[PDB]
């Protein structure tokens, strides 16, 4: 399973 | 920026036996950037039936990939990978070695 | 032995040349089992190992859904990138993330990393403790103040501790037949005469997993590692590896000369010696 998630550099 | 030349490999999945399928495999590896033409030769001509695995990269950030197709060694047959890729100034041909 | 998830996500921007291509690669060790593709017609994440295949439709909605989350900050990435250096818009320019987890062997968490490169370069990189950042420059220091500031790094903990390792073992134990196995390399060598006085010995592993293997040529025990051709271990296509080692041994010494094999799935060193 991949990340859940968002983050943004 | 940065410029990796590709690493290249001619082989068979499984030893080569005239007359008994199998699939010939053109490893290229430790390249930077992205952007490649890999070919496949039989007899000098490109093969139309090439797939490649996903592209991936290793612990220096460089890719890799493997480009294949099942084919059937016989013992006239010439196999051969075209590799051309930003570091090379033109396109390299590797032989393919049956008996290593 | 110990095993470990990772999962690889390349994008490149296209230059007035469409979207950024972007390419998402999931391994058990070194088996993989997904893959999407924004060039491919799916635009699923799709099954590339057996054991995967059945895993039902909640499990390839919730990835599919998730890693087109990640191919959209990728795509805002290159842009956020191309400004911290000032670069023109007419390039075509590389974002390389790779993230995952390790257990050793009784499944437990061993670590976890989580890095970023740019134009094949690092840029930043989770640390050992999964609390602390190493950026690559002045740039990346931007990006390590603004993840800070957003505690990027212990949402990343949360998911390297738990969902990581928790779904390795849910697979581990799913595709054990193929992710719990280790084959030997089937090794050999081969003699050729590269002229009356010299003659090429190669030494080969074939058909093994995983893919960490050694191989080195001895002559009269002492290792001859400036004079041995070793080629990158590669796929053999049906998720087994090989490798060969190669030396030129003056014709009439070829008794003096030993290749020693060292794989997970070998009961102990192989030494090999043609005779």
């Amino acid at each position: 399973m991949i990340l859940g998630g968002v983050f943004x550099v | 920026m940065i410029q990796r030349t590709p690493k290249i490999q001619v082989y068979s999945r499984h030893p080569a036996e005239n007359g008994k399928s199998n699939f010939l495999n053109c490893y290229v590896s430790g390249f930077h950037p992205s952007d490649i033409e890999v070919d496949l030769l039989k007899n000098g001509e490109r093969i139309e039936k090439v797939e490649h695995s996903d592209l991936s990269f290793s612990k220096d950030w460089s890719f890799y990939l493997l480009y294949y197709t099942e084919f059937t060694p016989t013992e006239k047959d010439e196999y051969a990978c075209r590799v051309n890729h930003v570091t090379l100034s033109q396109p390299k041909i590797v032989k393919w070695d049956r008996d290593m | 032995g110990s095993h470990s998830m990772r999962y690889f996500f390349t994008s490149v921007s296209r230059p007035g040349r469409g979207e950024p291509r972007f390419i998402a690669v999931g391994y058990v060790d070194d088996t993989q089992f997904v893959r999407f593709d924004s060039d491919a017609a799916s635009q699923r994440m799709e099954p590339r190992a057996p054991w995967i295949e059945q895993e039902g439709p909640e499990y390839w909605d919730g990835e599919t859904r998730k890693v087109k989350a990640h191919s959209q900050t990728h795509r805002v990435d290159l842009g956020t990138l191309r400004g911290y250096y000032n670069q023109s818009e007419a390039g075509s320019h590389t974002v390389q993330r790779m993230y995952g987890c390790d257990v050793g062997s009784d499944w437990r968490f061993l670590r976890g990393y989580h890095q970023y490169a740019y134009d094949g370069k690092d840029y930043i990189a989770l640390k050992e403790d999964l609390r602390s950042w190493t950026a690559a420059d002045m740039a990346a220091q931007t990006t390590k103040h603004k993840w800070e500031a957003a505690h990027v790094a212990e949402q990343l903990r949360a998911y390297l501790e738990g969902t990581c390792v928790e779904w390795l073992r849910r697979y581990l134990e799913n595709g054990k037949e193929t992710l719990q196995r280790t084959d030997a390399p089937k090794t050999h060598m081969t003699h050729h005469a590269v002229s009356d006085h010299e003659a090429t010995l190669r030494c080969w592993a074939l058909s093994f997993y995983p893919a960490e293997i050694t191989l080195t040529w001895q002559r009269d025990g002492e290792d001859q590692t400036q004079d041995t051709e070793l080629v990158e271990t590669r796929p053999a296509g049906d998720g087994t590896f090989q490798k060969w080692a190669a030396v030129v041994v003056p014709s009439g010494q070829e008794q003096r000369y030993t290749c020693h094999v060292q794989h997970e799935g070998l009961p102990k060193p192989l030494t090999l010696r043609w005779e």
